[PDB]
């Protein structure tokens, strides 16, 4: 019913940049708030961005702004991170979820401790930032 | 009898707009108990049992079966309003006092009584 | 340009039953601003221009001096709603810090909490 | 708007009186009615509201006095039964939307609040 597909993962230098994509299916696209999670090798499940329907009103988690951007096509239902200024600590399976409630809730984690569920997640694509080879 | 803080009634909450709660459906007396005796009107907040756990650091979940629910539900606490008394049908059951304690922070967070 | 704590907007409370306050009329935003930045509501109190004293322990005066009223007006902390955005037409001033330490009083009161 | 009241006067200790006040120039479902009395500070004594017929009284005469409206009549009564000589005063009857929650409010609030319609007085004394 309700599936988030996303993409544009891969490996990618230090300063470069990406662009993800998570496309929503069967819900109604102004009803839901849609984001962005990811988690490291080992670490933890942080939530990175997330975009309001209406509004527009954007979050971003501390480490990482200024350096990434959500937006959203409201006719392809596809919501975009556009990912510059890449540093290997962004290294993760980067997950796209949403909620009623996914923005409210990611804004209040920067003041309350917490940890809620939230309804429709992802796949996940890889990010991978490594020098590497050659 | 006397409508007292923390009692669940069942109550009408339409005509909404927009993102409004509206319907007939439990809802929590969060006003004081002076003016629940003497005003003519209740501060209420509204439950819903479309998420049955919370999301939201204002949000405080009911147990069907203990506060005589349909589904497990949720007391948002940050859909609040005004009820002239004459909107109260039916008063179902009443919170614990640990429950109106999570209530209390709740609303202390969705108002910005406190720090953050 | 974003809702803040303190705002006050013009808004429709309209329709009503009975003693809830309605109409188009100015209304102070007591939700908290993380709650007034990303959801779709926002909580406001009702003022009145059919007094221009308080009464109550819950009622925090306006004068029409410092803020944009039409008339010496008395903020009813007892009248408080949740409202969707939409109903908000158009921002008319905002309160003093002084002047929402006295909202935030007369609302543990209006709302059982001592803390 | 006129308050005139009615039924004070000298009376022994134990005896019982009932008190009138009499509402002229307003809507009576409009506005709560109460009692308030002063000894040589002002108190509020009892109230009633218009709609909920929800009364108010202080503690000192809880279960002594007892409040009453006739809404034909435009009428509030006072039956003030084992009189004390702490209740001799000058007993005002007073009208205002917010006199009953007002009341109750400043049992736990201090405040100081000025209401809408004030009678002229009557004396009680209990000797």
């Amino acid at each position: 019913q309700v599936q988030l597909q996303e993409s544009g993962g891969g490996l990618v230098q230090p300063g470069g940049s990406l662009r993800l994509s998570c496309a929503a299916s069967g819900f109604t696209f102004d009803d839901y708030a849609i984001g962005w999670f990811r988690q490291a090798p080992g670490k933890e499940r942080e939530g990175v961005s997330c975009i309001s329907s209406s509004d527009g009103s954007t979050y971003y988690a501390d480490s990482v702004k200024g350096r990434f951007t959500i937006s959203s096509d409201n006719a392809k239902n596809t919501v975009y991170l556009q990912m510059n200024s890449l540093k290997p600590e962004d290294t993760a399976v980067y997950y796209c979820a949403a909620d009623e409630y996914l923005c409210t809730g990611l804004a209040y984690s920067d003041y309350y401790p917490g940890k809620y569920e939230y309804d429709y997640w992802g796949q996940g694509t890889q990010v991978t930032v490594s020098s590497h080879h050659h | 009898d006397p409508i007292r803080r923390g009692d669940v009634y069942l109550a009408d909450l339409s005509p909404v707009q927009g993102s409004e709660q509206g319907g007939v459906r439990p809802v929590v007396i969060i006003q004081n108990d002076t003016g629940n005796k003497y005003s003519p009107t209740v501060i209420v907040a509204a439950i819903t049992g479309r998420i049955n756990k919370a999301k939201i650091p204002t949000h405080v979940e009911i147990e069907k079966k203990k506060y005589k629910l349909d589904k497990d539900s949720v007391i948002l606490l940050e859909q609040i309003r005004t009820l002239d008394k004459k909107r109260l049908k039916e008063k179902l059951t009443y919170l614990s006092d640990d429950k109106m304690k999570e209530v209390d922070n709740a609303l202390m967070i969705s108002l910005g009584l406190n720090a953050v």
